[PDB]
């Protein structure tokens, strides 16, 4: 550069004097003179000098651009595509460049199979997407999409790590360029290379473009059929932590849809160790992604719990205290893992032993977090499934946090939130106290908390799953004649009769149930339940 | 973010037992089918879904290698091209 | 019993002296005297003396039929109900019923939760399905059918078993029913005892149902979703053959949907176990299940390939000979173990290792079966990918059995192109696609050199050439695949230029499939090297755009 | 029977090197473009299905074992007038 410097100010004077004439030439259409022009002016563009009197002037570039969507001499369309690149490395060269309308001309070069015309045209159209203004939204009308998903096939990665950037950019807050990208065979040409580089950059690069479109309905079924979840899964390990988060980032996003994908037995396996990961981000990301996998999926159910997936999320919760992005996640994860799957009963046990109901029921006191709530109370139920933790339930005073959720939700309710319907907590709240009212202990203090006129009236709701958990709390409180008897004087005696026609054979027996014990030291409801044809 | 139940998938449905015609059978009628009912595996709570979409923040692309060195640039050829060029010439 | 014979005749004419008194009384307008009556019948009905003098009352039977279907009162619903299930033990008593109405009122008692009932009910429509002739039609116009679906929740299994016959006698040969079942969650329940009974005569019958089922495109996915493969592979190892039957049957005639299909690794393993029976029935189903699942399946491959799947399916076949049910599906199972996942090489040589080699290249020679001998090709073609077998494949002597069948279906395709008709008995197999196979299975081959030699002394460069002139570019690939590995010797590739191969070639440059476009180069290179006194053609394949 | 080919479609196409100027270094280029072609999943053969639909043959079931689990009519006598015909006809003196 220091021979460039000497003579600089007669290069750049030299070079402007001559742009009429190179113009001129440019223009002049025969293209053995244009060639031999643009040939010149290729080499005018390698110096600097020369290079900023060509960005300049506007007609030097607009000739230079026009010839290039033009001439199919690759020694030309190679010599004009090569001057763009070089000024698209400054500011006033790029937004020349944009003026001149060479987005589509750069376009038509995705076409040619040639190296250096691909590699310049490239390197162009990424400087305008990385600084140009107004460059994005005029590469997707040039329909330049179409032209770079068809060059992820090109066995170069670092031309690779450009072409995935510029689709990274372009589909980036846009809806349609996403769209667009799926039906060109984005995903598996992105997902591909994530499972045959080891390139760092284009990995990195790749797995942004994939973030982006994870978030889009359409292509998230797209990516995960692909082999999305395990391809990105291999990269959970890495030595790069860019790489690591992105890839997290698109599984916990890709995460509602893989509920029934095939072997993923070692991304689950790291994603439990990730939750020992003193990342915030990435401890979050794996709770999220868990809490996903494990939804109606007893495989990875017993998975998860057979990798200390259970003593994991306990000690998650442990760690994030208030934070309901990480809490909310790992209870719903916990919930699924106590219920549904060959080890269900184990999950369930350890959950004690590993001092998760002190953590988990406190929950139940989150303010503006129903979500948590929610999830919380169906978690409880499952626990109270397991005799051993009635108990310990018990000790940590769930019975009575329960039914004040529940009168609260049965007032709200009786009178007419994050997506929460206070319907599903009376269900919820019932449900639970359904099933810890199987402990007697835990009967006595339901009982105690005058609840059974409440339940009774529940019995009359429209809401099947609220009968049902109604009527069985009733039906296992009625076990005891004291509680018994309250339930008879509370007039319930009439509403399980109409109960015994449930087509929900379940909560009829529950029905049924009542009403047998509630005449015990007290026939004419025998009769009602076998003289019936119908 | 969008949050959504998922009612089990392919559970066993609690079978109960057809009711009896005699009053002594009754009790053992109810409790065979109680046992059903507490069982039923399609009765929630169900396990949830959480559709996360995170988009990222519009990271720029830090630094990525390029496709593309200072050699001799004499233009001898211009020389060699007849009429039109002679001008580049005498500059 | 023997004091019932004594009697027989006074009971006999007893009953026949108290039919005036019984039906008049049956007809009563008072439903207390009316339940009265239908006790008494009920009584008189389980006696062979009594029955037989019921039943020869038309009028009577009629009554007791009438009351069924009109009577809301459970006691006198369990008498009638009685009284015809006593009466469908016999021709003369079914007829009566069928004849009276019955099947409706049955059918209407199907809705009481009540057992005796239900039992009752249940059976008689069972006795009039299998013995009465028009009862099938008749149940299903008394929409029976959507009344015994929700009784599979019963949980009495020598009950389900007369409920799940019941639906396979409605449903076999009947589009109709099926869809029915299926409307009001047939698959679902059916599938559900399926895996929770263990009772055979009940897993048999439901068996034998999910079988009517599984041949409807409607039913199949619905059976699949609710476990069926799994709850069907399950009793492939009961030691009862009617019902190992039953599941293989059903389990083939879902395969084809069950491609996606997961926790199949038992099922799978089973299957294979099973190619190394006798019965021609079980390795027929077998065979043609596993080829199914292994259909673009990279894991339920790999599982298969890593459990002696490759070596069962060759014995399978070596003991099939020239039954076809068998070898087709058995070479196609084997082609997909051959290639795109994992332990494919793996299965490319345990193929060899079993001395497959030998029988299936026999299959080439299959005088009227296309099918598997475009399946053969395949396979063929995969196991050539394999180094190692390449000599026993020489050795078998595939190479000039690949060409015969090429010279012919190139033939024969021109032909039938010349006079615009279409080749005759030919099973969807298209004399193109054998071209394309055994040319690509060829292209492999000509991978070794000695292979080559025979490849060109065969004369089948003139023909390769006039293959990149083809419509069908899954052809210009091969054709100019297999001249490109032909071309790598200089004598056989002054041959290839001899034929004005250069020109066809430069067509294939500008491809839109790169693999075609890459072997048209490297041809075009390798015949002008030998031939260099060869630089004009790399120009053509630089200075180019789009 | 139905015959059904299915294309791999979980394969991905395989990679080529972009195309140099040099004719020098096209030598490499076909040399390393074939390498790929040569490992071409997206090339045929094709998995294929088999439909079947084997209904059975019509097999009746007949070996179902029964559901089925006092002797007077002496009551008629007391049921009254309307069955006094059938009271002195079975039970009864």
């Amino acid at each position: 550069a220091i021979v460039h410097l000497i003579n600089y100010q007669d290069d750049a004077e030299l070079a402007t004097r001559a742009l009429p004439e190179l113009t001129k030439l440019l223009n002049d259409e025969d293209p053995v003179v244009v060639t031999k022009a643009a040939m010149i002016v290729n080499q005018l563009s390698k110096k600097e000098a020369s290079r900023r009197a060509l960005m300049g002037s506007p007609q030097l570039v607009a000739a230079v651009v026009r010839t290039m969507q033009n001439t199919s001499d690759l020694d030309t369309a190679r010599c004009t595509t090569s001057i763009l690149h070089n000024l698209s490395h400054h500011r006033e060269g790029l937004l020349a460049i944009f003026k001149s309308g060479g987005i589509p001309a750069l376009v038509r070069m995705l076409s040619s199979p040639v190296e250096s015309v691909l590699f310049y045209a490239i390197t162009t159209l990424h400087n305008l997407l990385l600084y140009q203004e107004g460059a994005k939204m005029a590469v997707r009308l040039a329909d330049g999409l179409q032209k770079m998903v068809p060059l992820l096939n090109k066995n170069n990665p670092k031309f690779l790590a450009i072409t995935t950037d510029c689709l990274q950019l372009l589909a980036y807050g846009n809806q349609e360029s996403k769209l667009i990208i799926l039906a060109n065979g984005g995903p598996q040409a992105l997902v591909q290379i994530m499972r045959n580089y080891s390139y760092e950059k284009l990995l990195w690069t790749t797995s942004r473009v994939l973030k982006v479109l994870s978030v889009c309905p359409s292509n998230k079924p797209a990516i995960v059929e692909a082999g999305g979840m395990q391809a990105l899964g291999k990269h959970l390990t890495s030595n790069s932590p860019r790489l690591v988060q992105n890839c997290l980032w698109t599984l916990r996003n890709l995460s509602d849809v893989a509920t029934k994908q095939e072997g993923l037995e070692s991304v689950l396996k790291i994603l439990v160790n990730q939750l020992s990961v003193d990342d915030v981000n990435v401890l979050t990301c794996a709770t999220g992604t868990l809490s996903n996998l494990t939804c109606n999926n007893s495989k990875n159910k017993t998975l998860v719990t057979q990798n200390s997936g259970v003593e994991a999320l306990i000690h998650a919760i442990l760690r994030a205290g208030d934070k309901d992005d990480i809490t909310e996640p790992a209870v719903c994860a916990l919930r699924h893992l106590t219920s549904r799957h060959p080890e269900a009963e184990m999950a369930q046990n350890s959950v004690r032993l590993n001092y998760g109901i002190p953590a988990i029921v406190k929950l139940l006191n989150q303010p503006n977090q129903w979500p948590l709530v929610k999830a919380t109370i169906g978690l409880i139920r499952n626990l109270a499934l397991c005799p051993a933790n009635h108990a310990p339930l018990q000790e940590a005073a769930v019975i009575p946090r329960l039914v004040q959720l529940l009168v609260k939700a049965h007032q709200d309710a009786q009178r007419h939130t994050d997506g929460v319907r206070m319907e599903e907590i009376v269900e919820g709240c019932t449900g639970a106290l359904h099933i810890l009212a199987r402990d007697p202990m835990n009967r006595m203090e339901i009982f105690r908390l005058n609840t059974i006129p409440l339940f009774v009236q529940l019995l009359y709701s429209s809401v099947e799953n609220i009968q049902r958990v109604a009527a069985g709390v009733l039906c296992e409180l009625a076990q005891d004649k004291e509680a018994a008897d309250a339930i008879d004087a509370e007039g319930a005696s009439a509403p399980l009769m109409e109960l015994l026609h449930s087509r929900n054979e379940g909560t009829a027996t529950y029905a049924a149930a009542v009403l047998f014990r509630i005449s015990e030291d007290k026939k004419r409801v025998s009769v009602e339940l076998t003289n019936s044809l119908f | 973010v969008t949050r959504n139940d998922v009612a089990p998938t392919l559970m066993s449905v609690p079978q109960y037992r057809p009711r009896p015609a005699n009053p002594d059978e009754i009790g053992n009628f109810i409790d065979e089918n109680l046992k059903a009912a507490d069982s039923d595996p399609t009765a929630p709570p169900y396990d949830s879904l959480l559709v996360f979409d995170y988009e990222g923040s519009g990271s720029e692309a830090a630094s990525l290698s390029s496709l593309n060195s200072d050699q001799d640039q004499d233009y001898d050829y211009l020389n060699e091209w007849g009429n039109r060029f002679k001008k580049l010439a005498d500059m």
